[PDB]
């Protein structure tokens, strides 16, 4: 997968390439989380 | 948030009294009858159950 | 929202933690030996009677 | 192993309250310890310990 | 119904408690902090800006025409300021703006200013765009969560009030500043526009904060002391020099002659001194000028105004300058009269008749709060602006060029730094020197409870003056009592000049709509336009320190005042003030007092009459049942200790208390059975333990970016209830669980105050922790100056640890990072690495990632680590009775002492605690609970069996002894409180009988 990220008040994935300024598109709000992609996780029930 | 399965001091398992303890304050009974009802008789458990906080809804609204 | 795991269980005992411990209750008692008199039980009042119940 | 979590509550917390849940062990006087074990080492289903969910 | 009973105390308590609960449903908790701010905004920003006209006479030269002062004087003046809501104004379709993009992005949340200014320059005085100036930019202020202008308000509940930046426990009386969160301490001023009599050198004080030319009378300098002089009045120090005696200022404003100004005085007679101190006033007054002759033969003396002044007051000083002295008063037969109300006071003061002002006495403080501090910032940075900006009006003298008149000379940016600087570096100004500063004013605000919020956005703080007998400054005085709280205040270099407001405490904001008419209608006739004397012994009514009438048979007018006010007819907000010794009337519509509310004892008692089943908060101050009182009015009201049985025992009372629990603070307020414990210990939970305890932290975690969010997992609240928890309704004033507590010796583990847990309880989750911490990096725009870029990327080339980094320069959103990595790939594009990295003891599971940047592209990164922890060998806890402790010993479940029940103790705690330290109200807590949180046998017939259950451990109002005992008695315990137990070891009965019960423990931050 590439990084996917995610607005804050878009919801839209603008999936960010190079650094530009930090600013979502179709907008112009500027929060930008990051996306959880696929993986697994261990864990001890304790 | 959700109420604790083992009550902490015994080992009692109360982890899924928490509706029909809802329900029987919903009803009309106050605490002493309801957890009589519920079988609860030493107060480990009873103080368990009577201040628990409940806050996995407050939680719930505030997501997206 | 969604949660997919897969758990394990396996064996094991209290001592090493709380989850393995089947009890939930285990207590014992003694049980008394109660040796009241009845020649000083017929000498106090009724009143007293009744109060020391 | 937790392969998707999204809901408000978080790891350890779900793997904590799984640890708790009661199963029935009537064959776990039979059973042996994990460490005691020459087979199992896939971190997965056996048929003398580790019965996966 | 006159009796009062038949209607009696299961209705009047329940009363109390509807009516509490609905004082705290209108008002909240941060209800001073938002009304000053909202105040401000709404009157005193456009009463700021009416300064001036702004002349300009450009004095530049003249040897020549064509550089005569031809050119013209110019004109300019103020008109309206508009204030928008917070925007972001970002270029195609500006956007709405937030709190949590202003967190989360690093900015000031603040609105721009517009000014309506008008300029009229025009040439006829030589030997106009008031219009196109409607929208000047003039700085930009920022803005208090939950305001007038915030944009988290308009909407109530469940609109839109969900918007990305709530919490469910937020009530917002802070800012934000360039990402951090501050909040105002509440400062502590002087009631000035009240006379003020020291006796030192007896010098009678009217202050005025404005107007800064006002003046002293002072008796006790005789100007020698050679063999000895009478004391004579001189009114000293008048324009900030010219001392005067007294009587030339008789006699410039007008005194017919003696034996009226005597009258004017109107003193006791006889009492030697003060005769011999007038005589000789009149023969020092003589000695310096011949006076009384003419109208300008004593007025004439009024001459050190002129030149022997160093500072002349304006132009044309002459009777000008008369409305300098008392402009509250309008015409000189009542200033003559007034300069004798104070020499009167003087006199009475030197006799011992009246005492001195005791500076430590509430009712002469005046609270400011964010208003009045914003008020003088903003006059502070205006004036620098108009004289930076009238310095660059002169520049273009004779030649025009940029002349637009607006948006060339009038810069914005110097009241936005001014202000910006003002929150950020805590250089606040002085209320008095207009060129130096104070800091001990906004601070930052804690989030590590959701109580520490509470604490902390509810404070006053006296400065410190000189520490050469500050006095009583830091001990409780008698004017506390139901406004500050007299048990709970920090300790060490600042004790008891920190104070905490109370629950029901309220601060007055203003009262506009003037009310000079108003007293006119109960009495009130009007001061009279001559000297004469036909003034008798009637009382005087002052308002605001301003005569403006006189009255008679007061105990009538002051009973119709207060029955006009509690018929909503005269304002809530003001206090009615009978002095019946100094014979004396003070009304008050001041900016800053304390009020509180106080049930009124009808002689009606409406409520049993009426009874709905709705009480609003606005509905009852119409009846006036209750009723906010002062502490001006409060020491004319004898106040009952309570419905309970005390406003039964007589009725002498004249008003009521709604409980002794609401004396307190609102941390000191909740814990049980807070009257039985030793003060020092009370001070210990309600300053320090209450807010570092390990409960609740917030209801979205996802924006909260900030270092060290901490958690539990299953928050409780107690077995017990108090009175202010009830009314209140936040369970999250309460942060630990309900540990189990049994007093017995170990094996000496919980020596020297260490206590000894239960290892099977700690493994079923309780005091089970769960903390965040973030970490934060940033570059430069994108490529701008406005080689050294260090843009966020990988750098392949194995500078460090690089296992969990993507390509991005960040790892990814399931990692678990270790002891020392790579957090932030910060590092250059040839050069060596500026990266951040992990210390020795920082580690944790990514939790979430966030980016955001800045106005000139500061690109912000946001990385939080996630860690659960479970209570060490080393950590601190704590009972809600400043009983601490560390864990020093974990114990396995088969070693402790078992009941015939099989119940086991979760913490153990060594008996030599409490014969010292003096707290039985944890005894007395571990009784009560354990007598709620069992069964109640014998419920076969004859009740419901569960009725008669005591929950409420209130402080000033406690259950006794005799009730918790025989509830023991009831459940089926021992009355003593101990209880049977054999050993978990040797198995036989222990001999001694061991106390066991639950108590509400906590767990206390700085783990190790
Ligand atoms: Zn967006
Ligand atoms: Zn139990
Ligand atoms: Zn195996």
């Amino acid at each position: 997968e590439p990084v996917t990220y995610v607005c804050g008040d878009c919801g839209q994935e603008n999936t960010l390439k190079s650094g530009d300024v930090i600013q979502c598109r179709e907008c112009g709000y500027r929060i930008l989380y990051k996306k959880r992609t696929r993986r697994v996780v261990q864990y001890e029930a304790r | 948030m959700i109420i604790p399965v083992r009550c902490f001091t015994c080992g009692k398992v109360i982890g899924n009294k928490w509706d029909t303890y809802l329900d029987l304050l919903q009803a009309d009974y106050t605490e002493g009858d309801a957890l009589d009802a519920i079988g609860l008789v030493r107060y480990c458990c009873r103080r368990m159950l009577m201040t628990h906080v409940d806050l996995i809804e407050k939680l719930l609204n505030y997501n997206t | 929202q969604e949660l997919k795991l897969r758990a394990i269980a396996r064996k094991g005992i209290g001592k090493d933690h709380a989850k393995w411990s089947p009890a939930a209750t285990v207590t014992f008692m003694y049980e008394p030996d109660i040796i009241i008199n009845e020649d000083m039980m017929d000498t106090l009042t009724d009143d007293e009677k009744i109060d020391l119940i | 192993e937790i392969e998707v979590n999204s809901s408000v509550l978080n790891d350890e917390f779900i793997a904590h309250r799984l640890g708790l849940i009661p199963l029935t062990s009537e064959r776990a006087m039979s059973m042996r310890f994990s460490r005691d074990c020459d087979a199992c080492d896939g971190d997965g289903q056996c048929e003398f310990c580790s019965v996966e969910f | 119904e006159v009796d009062l009973r038949d209607l009696g105390e299961p209705f009047l308590q329940s009363f109390c408690k509807k009516a509490a609960t609905s004082f705290f449903d209108e008002y909240g908790l941060v209800s001073h902090q938002l009304n000053s701010y909202n105040f401000f905004i709404e009157h005193g920003l456009q009463s700021v800006f009416e300064s001036s006209g702004e002349m300009l006479v450009e004095p530049s030269f003249d040897p020549t025409k064509n550089k005569d002062h031809e050119w013209r004087y110019a004109t300019v003046k103020f008109g309206e300021v508009s204030v928008d809501k917070p925007t972001l104004y970002s270029d195609d379709k500006e956007l709405v703006f937030l709190p949590w993009h202003a967190r989360l992005q690093n900015m000031t949340y603040s609105a721009r200013m517009k000014v309506n200014v008008d300029v009229e320059v025009f040439v006829k005085k030589v030997v106009i765009l008031s219009k196109k100036t409607q929208d000047i930019p003039i700085g930009r202020i920022p803005v208090m969560v939950k305001s007038v202008l915030c944009n988290t308000t308009e909407k109530g509940k469940n609109g839109e009030s969900y918007r990305k930046g709530e919490c469910a426990f937020d009530q917002g009386g802070y800012f934000v500043i360039k990402g951090a969160e501050k909040v105002f301490i509440a400062q502590e001023q002087i009631c000035t526009k009240r006379l003020w009599i020291s006796n030192s050198p007896w010098t009678v004080s009217y202050r005025s904060e404005t107007k800064r030319n006002r003046f002293i009378v002072r008796l006790s300098e005789n100007q020698k002391a050679e063999d000895f002089k009478r004391k004579e009045k001189v009114l000293t120090v008048y324009f900030l020099s010219t001392e005067i005696p007294v009587w030339v200022l008789f006699f410039a404003l007008g005194v017919a002659s003696d034996k009226e100004a005597v009258d004017l005085i109107a003193f006791d007679g006889g009492d030697a001194s003060i005769t011999n101190s007038v005589v000789a006033s009149i023969q020092e007054a003589d000695s310096v000028c011949e006076d009384f002759r003419h109208g300008r033969n004593a007025l004439a003396y009024v001459e050190q105004q002129i030149k022997g002044t160093k500072f002349p007051p304006g132009e044309s000083v002459d009777e000008c300058l008369s409305l300098y002295l008392f402009p509250g008063l309008k015409s000189l037969t009542q200033k003559a009269r007034f300069l004798g109300y104070m020499v009167k006071c003087l006199f009475s003061a030197y006799a011992g008749k009246r005492k001195c002002e005791n500076r430590d006495n509430f009712r002469n403080k005046r609270i400011e709060l964010a208003g009045e501090l914003l008020e003088r910032e903003l006059r502070v940075h205006l004036a620098h602006a108009r004289r930076t900006m009238t310095k660059a009006m002169q520049r273009h003298l004779t030649g025009d060029g940029d002349l637009k008149p607006i948006e060339h000379y009038l810069d914005a940016s110097i009241i936005t730094n001014g202000l910006s600087r003002a929150f950020s570096t805590g250089a606040w100004c002085h209320p008095f020197r207009k060129m130096e500063r104070v800091s001990g004013v906004v601070a930052n605000l804690g989030r590590a409870n959701p109580l520490q919020s509470l604490i902390d956005l509810r404070r006053t703080r006296q400065q410190v003056l000189y520490t050469g007998r500050v006095g009583d400054a830091r001990y409780p005085h008698p004017s506390h009592w139901g406004r500050l709280c007299f048990l709970s205040t920090p300790d060490g270099e600042n004790c008891g000049l920190v104070k905490n407001l109370s629950l029901l405490g309220l601060v007055s904001t203003q009262i506009m709509e003037p009310v000079v008419e108003e007293l006119f209608d109960s009495g009130m006739e009007e001061l009279m336009d001559d000297t004469s004397t036909p003034l008798s012994g009637k009382h005087k009514v002052l308002l605001n320190g301003d005569w403006v009438g006189v009255c008679s048979d007061s105990d009538y007018f002051v009973a119709d005042l207060k029955s006009r006010r509690r018929q909503s007819e005269l304002p809530r907000q003001m206090e009615i003030k009978l002095d019946k010794d100094d014979k004396e009337v003070r009304i008050f519509t001041d900016a800053g007092r304390l009020l509180r509310p106080l049930l009124v004892v009808e002689n009606l008692h409406k409520l049993k009459q009426s009874k709905p089943s709705k009480y609003t908060f606005e509905h009852l101050l119409d009846q006036g049942i209750l009723e906010l009182i002062g502490i001006e009015e409060e020491e004319d009201c004898t106040t009952a200790w309570g419905t309970k049985q005390l406003l039964k025992q007589q009725k002498s009372y004249t008003h009521c208390e709604l409980d002794l629990s609401f004396l307190l603070g609102v941390s000191c307020a909740i814990v049980p059975f807070a009257n039985h414990d030793h003060g020092r210990r009370v001070l210990y939970q309600s300053q320090k333990h209450c807010q570092q305890a390990i409960g609740f932290c917030s209801t979205n975690p996802n924006i909260r970016c900030d270092t060290l969010s901490q958690q539990l997992f299953y928050p409780q609240r107690p077995l017990f209830k108090t009175m202010a928890s009830e009314c209140l309704q936040k369970d999250v004033l309460f942060n630990g669980q309900n540990a189990i507590v049994a007093v017995n010796v170990h094996l000496g583990f919980n020596q020297e105050d260490s206590i000894v847990m239960n290892k099977a309880s700690l493994e079923r989750g309780m005091f089970r922790s769960e903390q965040i911490r973030s970490y934060k990096a940033d570059v430069d725009s994108k490529d701008s100056e406005k080689d050294e870029v260090v843009q966020f990327g990988k750098t392949h080339s194995k500078i460090g640890r690089v296992d969990s980094l993507d390509d991005d320069g960040f790892p990814f959103v399931g990692a678990n990072m270790h002891s020392g990595d790579i957090v932030i790939g910060r590092c250059t594009e040839s050069g060596t690495d500026h990266s951040v990295k992990l210390k020795h003891t920082e580690r944790g599971i990514v939790q979430k990632v966030v980016l955001s940047s800045n106005d000139d592209g500061k690109n912000y990164a946001t990385v939080s680590l996630r860690q659960v922890r479970s209570p060490c060998l080393g950590d601190k806890f704590s009972s809600m009775h400043g009983q601490k402790g560390v864990l020093g010993y974990i114990e396995e479940q088969e070693n402790f002492a078992f009941t015939n029940q099989g119940i086991v103790p979760d913490i153990v705690i060594n008996p030599h605690a409490f014969p010292s330290r003096q707290t039985p109200g944890q005894l007395l807590e571990a009784a009560l609970s354990k007598g709620i949180a069992c069964p109640m046998q014998k419920k076969k017939g004859k009740s419901d069996a569960y009725s008669k259950v005591t929950r409420h451990a209130t402080p000033f109002s406690t259950p006794s002894v005799d009730d918790i005992t025989d509830q023991l008695h009831r459940a089926g315990f021992s009355r003593s409180g101990n209880e049977r137990v054999y050993n978990g070891r040797t198995g036989e009965m222990m001999r001694s009988l061991i106390f066991m019960g639950p108590n509400f423990y906590q767990r206390l931050i700085h783990m190790s």
